């Protein structure tokens, strides 16, 4: 009987919806342990947390436990939790009933990714071939904000949209790090709409002269969304030579073409703002230098195809950068020239490459927790109403 | 910005999931500004920004744009059908490439002599090592696509670059230019290091790299990253003529003397060659024809010339290097591969599905005392079965619940002969692992 075939995948999730709405009496050692259940259904594990010790998650299996058609109807509270910005300073304003002080800020990232890893599985069954998943709840991916309609309401719409997509990309990146054995191809942002996901950054690009000095969120919008380009690059790396479909090389070719159309739609407005002013060369190429440093950290084959499409155009006015940015640019260029010998994939180097990629994923996910919590806190400082 | 908007428009249409009607309208605007420096018909912002930079800086800004254009056109030329007769626009584009790489050092000192010209070409090729990185990144699968008839005579100025794409000698470009200095990495060595990583290779490009390896060993004797680069083009769909010269190059690479000596380092490069040998012998069919693999004339003639005297000769020369660690390698081969591929490889080597046409006294090694025999162990079949039997028995003993079910029934016939072959032709190691427990707990 159906009430019993999905019985204990329903009794716990009614407290999960009220724990993610932050009203249940439960400690963080037992809060993520409830999300462990909905993650233990498809053979999956969550991200490495520091509020959980190394003796708690050492006895959890990944068996099929009837919790796959109980989260596709409760998938809208995932987008409700990750959609708004204000909940991450509300995490450290309700769960202060434990005496563990060193493990507070990083769970601000660990509860968004703990749902977004779950939202990377039921969407994929909707987004195998036809994409019936995202067109029912949040259809703005196929209907992008266009280039010449950028306003402040459109800015706070589009940066929340790109925060939704970057958190879902972080969830799928945790889903392809510890548990990369899913036969359902994880496609949150499909490449057929890849000509439209490039249009979601043109609003922040040309609107950034006019929508920057209102709050701190407006200022580091270019730091909330140019990590998203790195996440798109590593998602194209994980899905291009992927083992889910019959074709392995031409899918990689059209994934390379989609990544190149995204980069050539996001890059000329960055260079336009570079050519506008020379203090903008510092303020913008801080983000450009940090994203290419993350590209050096990940070492993707999309990055080496864009090495001479940036550096001869950037080094033509290299003397108008700031103090540390010149040293960082020369260090990244010398690491490129050193790693030009070291740009060749094999059969055993990708294991240590993905170990470094998941340690970097945990590090920059803690860094996204710090960036989002600082941005929300000093934006509530800028908006003390 | 202005040249970086015009060429960005001429480049971004090629970098797309679909290619519109601008693939012919872009190569007209490439031999305009670069080949004969015509500035007419286009945007006047390009005419403003061309006279603020040098003639070389236009090449330095335009080379990766039309390089990604040519790479996205040659990767699409396989489907549209211009593999023998080239179009006009791609002819113009390759003429732009051979102007800005070969004829641009000519007029770069004419628009604005051996040592001063060397300093001038060093000033020209200051930041060239990032663009010749992309020159060998965006032509490595595209070597055999441009046929010699497809190579037009408008490209006859650029023969001296592409005729060294088939023999791989030193060409006449300064970005591609005494035993110790060959070990010092020049621009040519780092360029061919940046070249061999691409997929989609075939007979002419692999023969090009292999003739390069032959010329480099002839220059050297008269490092595992190039072994992994050979491995990236020796795990793909391998053919007959390429595995010929590949077995010749592993013959020439085993004799270098960089052998992992485990008997002379205790007082203070091999496994990948073995899996290339295993994939070559497996992919060349079985030695009598029953099983998977390449079937036809080329699959059959290379088991009595190339498996028998280019693969088994390599393994007989490889066994004369070390005597200890080959068992670990073939043990890792057993626990890495499934049942049917091991069946195919050992039918390609032993030939076990047909019965042993011998007599009933195949017991010439069948004693504990006679391990010192070097008849079949110096042959390849005995040493390979000796290094795989001690792990395949532990495999089938850990997988007892997989074989004795009748669903492997026809394959259950195969092993019904196979270990019998190891009973018949290899009774030495059969009797050895038959009573190795006394060597395990009573040789103390």
């Amino acid at each position: 009987k159906e009430r019993d075939k999905f019985y204990l995948s329903r009794s716990v999730v009614l407290e999960l919806l009220q724990a993610l709405k932050l009203k249940s009496p439960l400690p963080d050692t037992n809060l993520l342990l409830l999300v462990q259940f909905i993650c233990a259904d498809a053979g999956t594990k969550l991200a490495e947390s520091t509020i959980l010790s190394k003796q708690m998650i050492a006895s959890v299996p990944g068996c099929g436990t009837a919790a796959m058609e109980c989260v596709r109807q409760y998938i809208n509270e995932v987008l409700d939790f990750m959609a708004d910005m204000h909940t991450l300073t509300k995490l450290k304003s309700h769960m202060k009933t434990c005496s563990q002080p060193l493990h507070e800020d990083t769970f601000g990232g660990h509860l968004k990714v703990g749902l977004a890893q779950i939202a990377a599985m039921d969407i994929s069954r909707g987004n195998h071939r036809d994409n019936k998943a995202v067109i029912r709840y949040l259809p703005w991916l196929y209907h992008p904000p266009s280039a010449m309609q950028q306003g402040p309401k459109e800015f706070i719409e589009c940066v929340s949209h790109i925060r939704l997509l970057s958190w879902l990309l972080l969830g799928s990146l945790t889903h392809n790090a510890v548990c990369p054995n899913a036969s359902s191809p994880c496609l949150p942002i499909p490449l057929d709409a890849g000509s439209h996901v490039a249009d979601h950054l043109i609003v922040i690009l040309i609107g950034f002269p006019e929508q920057s000095k209102t709050s701190v969120l407006h200022m580091c919008s270019l730091f909330h969304a140019f990590i998203f380009a790195q996440l798109w690059t590593v998602y194209c790396e994980q899905s291009a030579v992927a083992t889910n479909l019959q074709n392995q090389n031409e899918f990689s070719f059209t994934a390379i073409l989609t990544a190149l159309e995204f980069w050539s739609r996001v890059t000329p407005s960055i260079l336009q703002l570079m050519a506008h002013n020379k203090v903008m060369v510092e303020m913008v190429c801080l983000h450009v230098i940090s994203l290419m440093e993350a590209l050096q950290e990940c070492n993707s084959t999309i990055f080496v195809k864009l090495i001479p499409m940036w550096l001869p155009m950037i080094q033509s006015n290299i003397k108008h950068l700031s103090a540390g940015l010149q040293l960082r640019l020369q260090a990244i260029q010398n690491h490129v020239n050193h790693h030009s010998l070291r740009t060749l994939p094999g059969s055993g180097q990708s294991s240590a490459g993905l170990a470094a990629l998941r340690k970097w994923l945990q590090c920059t996910q803690f860094k996204m927790a710090q960036v989002e919590i600082q941005s929300s806190e000093a934006a509530s400082q800028f908006y003390p109403l | 910005l202005p040249i970086q908007t015009f060429l960005w428009r001429q480049t971004s249409a090629f970098l797309r999931p679909k290619l519109g009607k601008q693939y012919e309208a872009s190569c007209v605007s490439f031999e305009r500004v670069l080949v004969e420096n015509k500035l007419h018909g286009l945007s006047p912002a390009l005419s403003e920004a061309i006279q603020s930079i040098s003639r070389w800086e236009l090449v330095q800004a335009a080379l990766p744009h039309v390089l990604h254009c040519t790479a996205t056109l040659l990767s699409n030329r396989n489907k549209l059908g211009h593999q023998d007769k080239l179009g006009v626009a791609e002819t113009k584009l390759l003429h732009t490439l051979h102007w800005m790489l070969l004829e641009a050092p000519q007029d770069c000192n004419n628009e604005r002599s051996n040592d001063e010209e060397e300093n001038n070409r060093r000033k020209i090729f200051q930041n060239s090592m990032a663009t010749v990185e992309l020159f060998v990144f965006l032509f490595a699968p595209l070597v055999h696509r441009i046929k010699e008839s497809d190579l037009t005579f408008r490209l006859a100025s650029g023969l001296v670059i592409w005729q060294p794409m088939w023999e791989h000698r030193q060409p006449g470009v300064s970005g591609f230019t005494p035993c110790q200095r060959s070990r010092y990495a020049t621009y040519f060595d780092v360029a061919v290091l940046r070249c061999l990583l691409q997929p989609h290779w075939s007979e002419e490009g692999t023969q090009w790299s292999l003739m390069y390896y032959l010329q480099r060993l002839r220059h050297m004797l008269e490092l595992s990253v190039v072994l992994k680069a050979v491995y990236l083009v020796l795990n793909h769909d391998i053919s007959s003529r390429i595995c010929d010269v590949a077995l010749n190059i592993v013959e020439c690479l085993l004799q270098l003397g960089v052998v992992p000596c485990v008997e002379k380092n205790r007082k203070k490069n091999h496994r990948l060659a073995l899996t290339m040998l295993i994939k070559i012998v497996k992919s060349l069919g079985c030695a009598y024809g029953c099983g998977e693999g390449h079937r036809g004339l080329s699959g059959d003639r290379l088991r009595h010339q190339v498996f028998r005297e280019n693969a088994q000769n390599c393994l007989t020369k490889l066994y004369k290097l070390d005597k200890m660690q080959f068992r670990q390698t073939m043990r890792d081969y057993v626990n890495k591969d499934s049942l049917n591929n091991v069946v195919d490889f050992l039918h390609a080597l032993l030939g076990f599905c047909m019965e042993p046409v011998t007599d009933n006294k195949a017991g010439f090694g069948n004693n504990f005392t006679t391990v010192d025999n070097k008849s079949t162990a110096q042959n390849v079949e005995g040493i390979i079965v000796s290094a795989m039997f001690k792990s395949l028995i532990t495999r089938c003993a850990s997988t007892t619940h997989e074989l004795h079910s009748p669903e492997n029934l026809g394959l259950y016939c195969d092993i019904r002969q196979l270990v019998q072959f190891i009973k018949e032709a290899h009774g030495n190691v059969f009797r050895r692992v038959a009573l190795s427990a006394l060597l395990d707990s009573a040789e103390k």
